[PDB]
């Protein structure tokens, strides 16, 4: 129902890491719009990739993972020392305007 | 014409059609099974053919699946708030059905625009088509569509693989107005004709009991009854075979 | 030359009605709140419809929202005016429009224009059901007699027809001279 | 888009907090807005929305009790609550946006609100 994911996905700095975002086909295989989220500890909830083919105005490029049917996945390329944070997901239910979110993906980049 | 139309109208230009001097057999489409729901409001699905309204209004627009549930009397929801605001005393039957087999198309069907955002909800049945770009912030946009400035409409792009919540459900909602004589009424049955038996007849207007025999009285092309020297019915023109 | 064609009805006749065009090919109607010119003429909408030597009579009466249009296209060879004679009018159409009509017009000979009144006629149906004569039962004493008898030939004698009274002319109203408003407060 | 929340605290069952997110940078009238909160160590929890036509929605635990309102102009923006239990401790943040479409991009500064 909720965009539950494996809360910890790691990888080497510079290489890529897949951060998934999994829910039911009632929504994730229904709409055109899914939005991704990430939060540096204490930072306000920062969206990452809404309208998966789109991003916000000035947010950098190594973001933009995709949605593989029933399950989404964020593909961060070129892992740099500033790519350590907590990640989240967000989209819409199929009832009463309900907007859904992710279970909390703490992106644990190896130090 | 309205239901089986080839060219449906978008929801930001949601339609309306006054239909008069009609005989409207609601049941011949109620028993169609091509509908997702016949959700009458004010009256019953059946028991319409015995109604005589002044006019009926056939809206012809398409929405998504959950927007069907949005369409209902006095609702709170994007379409019921910015595209087609039913009054709470709406007398009719929303008749929606999927068209993911019919209107959907590969790559999407980008011909539909729904009223994305606007300052306030509509009056009942208010047909808002004005494309005044959204004003917000503190300045008019003057076409550039800056911050807080947006288009009042949003394209659908119906993808044939979208879920039931995003599949095209061509909806057509009818309303009933009563002001004036009623020009729209459901059909009326007409049984077989029995002669030489004391029956309880009912010709189109008049009733009574008697024994109908084939006569040789030659009415005038427009007459309908006959009468006796004391003004009692004496002949009736058979309204199917004259 | 088939000149007088149309009609126009309503209560304002300017953007706030009926119409019966006959534009040379196809009878038309409408109830659309038309804007016809102040000088309507034919050169050389909860409703719709499509499709001297002659005297195209008519009758229009709109009672209880129904606008009934009797008619008869009886012919003549006359050049002066209304030919004396009798010809009943057979209901042609019936429209369930329901306007208020207190004015009309014409479009394009002669066209006389009566005005109905709540009369009481004595129609004489013949063997076929076709009216052949009538007796205006308020026209003259002979007609009031023919009416009270219900016959078209009145035998010699003396018949009682109506009850005649004098109508009151003035309206005398006398009341005690009081000006003080009544203490209802 | 300078939006500054204010009004958090700690409340025993019965009280009511009325947040006040200034709307200096962006009109809340003839516009849209959403309210959210996040439990420490959890994804977000949508708690309220306010459409342009005054439409409102809340999630499961907050519908029927949470009551969002705001003045006619872009002065303030509220989030009133009722019947508080020990379950509702979560740091608050304001989210410029409305629903999935028109995503949440602009945000507030964050008021620490704790309910127990
Ligand atoms: C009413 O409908 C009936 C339907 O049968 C018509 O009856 C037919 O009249 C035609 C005249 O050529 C004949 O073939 C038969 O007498 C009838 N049956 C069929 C199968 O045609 C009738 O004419 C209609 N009348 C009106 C006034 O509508
Ligand atoms: C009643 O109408 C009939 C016609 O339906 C009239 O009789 C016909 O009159 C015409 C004269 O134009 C003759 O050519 C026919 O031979 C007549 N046929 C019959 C069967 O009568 C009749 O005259 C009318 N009734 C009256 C009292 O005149
Ligand atoms: C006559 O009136 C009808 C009514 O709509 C119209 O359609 C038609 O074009 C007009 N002219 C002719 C020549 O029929
Ligand atoms: C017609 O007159 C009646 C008289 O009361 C009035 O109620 C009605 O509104 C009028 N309708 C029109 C169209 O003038
Ligand atoms: C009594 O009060 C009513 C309402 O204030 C007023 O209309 C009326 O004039 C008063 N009575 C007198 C005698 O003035």
């Amino acid at each position: 129902s909720a965009l539950t994911q494996p809360p910890s996905a790691s990888g080497s700095p510079g290489q890529s890491v897949t951060i998934s975002c999994t829910g039911t086909s009632s929504d994730v295989g229904g709409y055109k719009y899914v939005s991704w989220y990430q939060q540096h500890p204490g930072k306000a909830p920062k969206l990452m990739i809404y309208e998966v083919s789109k991003r916000p105005s000035g947010v950098p490029d190594r973001f933009s993972g995709s949605k593989s049917g029933n399950t989404a996945s964020l593909t961060v390329s070129g892992l740099q020392a500033e790519d350590e944070a907590d990640y989240y997901c967000s989209s819409y239910e199929g009832s009463n305007n309900f907007v859904v979110f992710g279970g909390g993906t703490k992106l644990t980049v190896l130090g | 014409e309205v239901f089986n139309a080839t060219r449906f109208a978008s929801v930001y230009a949601w339609n309306r059609k006054r239909i008069s001097n009609c005989v409207a057999d609601y049941s011949v489409l109620y028993n169609s099974a091509s509908f997702s729901t016949f959700k009458c409001y004010g009256v019953s699905p059946t028991k319409l053919n015995d109604l005589c309204f002044t006019n009926v209004y056939a809206d012809s627009f398409v929405i998504r699946g959950d927007e069907v549930r949005q369409i209902a009397p006095g609702q709170t929801g994007k379409i019921a708030d910015y595209n087609y605001k039913l009054p709470d005393d709406f007398t009719g039957c929303v008749i929606a059905w999927n068209s993911n087999n019919l209107d959907s198309k590969v790559g999407g069907n980008y011909n539909y625009l729904y009223r994305l955002f606007r300052k306030s909800n509509l009056k009942p049945f208010e047909r808002d088509i004005s494309t005044e770009i959204y004003q917000a912030g503190s300045t008019p946009c003057n076409g550039v569509e800056g911050f807080n400035c947006y288009f009042p409409l949003q394209s659908y792009g119906f993808q044939p693989t979208n879920g039931v919540g995003y599949q095209p459900y061509r909806v057509v909602v009818l309303s009933f107005e009563l002001l004036a004589p009623a020009t729209v009424c459901g059909p009326k049955k007409s049984t077989n004709l029995v002669k030489n038996k004391c029956v309880n007849f009912n010709f189109n207007g008049l009733t009574g009991t008697g024994v109908l025999t084939e006569s040789n009285k030659k009415f005038l092309p427009f007459q309908q009854f006959g009468r006796d020297i004391a003004d009692t019915t004496d002949a009736v023109r058979d309204p199917q075979t004259l | 030359s088939n000149i007088i064609r149309g009609w126009i009805f309503g209560t304002t006749l300017d953007s706030k009605s009926l119409l019966i065009v006959n534009n040379a090919t196809n009878v038309v109607i409408k109830v659309c709140e038309f804007q016809f010119c102040n000088d309507p003429f034919l050169g050389v909408c909860t409703f719709e419809y499509v499709s001297f030597k002659n005297l195209r009579e008519f009758v229009f009466k709109n009672i209880d929202g129904y606008f009934k249009i009797y008619s008869k296209h009886t012919p003549i060879n006359l050049v002066r005016d209304l030919p004396q004679g009798f010809s009943a009018l057979e209901p042609l159409v019936d429209l369930p429009i329901g306007i208020n009509i207190t004015r009309f017009q014409t479009l394009l000979a002669a066209y006389y224009v009566g005005y109905l009144q709540p009369r009481t006629f004595l129609l004489k149906y013949n063997e076929n059901g076709t009216i052949t004569d009538a007796v205006d039962c308020a026209l003259d004493p002979l007609s009031e007699t023919k009416c009270t008898l219900k016959s078209f030939t009145v035998e010699k004698g003396i018949y009682q027809t109506s009850n005649f009274r004098v109508q009151p002319t003035e309206s005398i109203v006398r009341f005690p001279n009081i000006t003080n408003l009544c203490p209802f407060g | 888009v300078q939006l500054v929340e204010s009004g958090g605290g700690l409340i025993q069952p019965g009280g009511s907090l009325r947040l006040s997110c200034a709307a200096s940078g962006f009109t809340v009238s003839s516009n849209y807005m959403s309210w959210v909160r996040q439990a420490p160590g959890k994804g977000l929890e949508w708690v309220s929305v306010i459409y342009s036509g005054g439409s409102t929605y809340y999630a499961d635990s907050v519908k029927g009790r949470f009551t969002i309102s705001r003045d006619n102009s872009k002065n303030t923006l509220y989030l009133q609550m009722n019947s508080l239990r020990a379950e509702d401790t979560a740091v608050y943040y304001c989210a410029r946006g409305e629903g999935w479409e028109l995503p949440y991009d602009y945000w507030g500064q964050g008021t620490l609100v704790t309910v127990s």
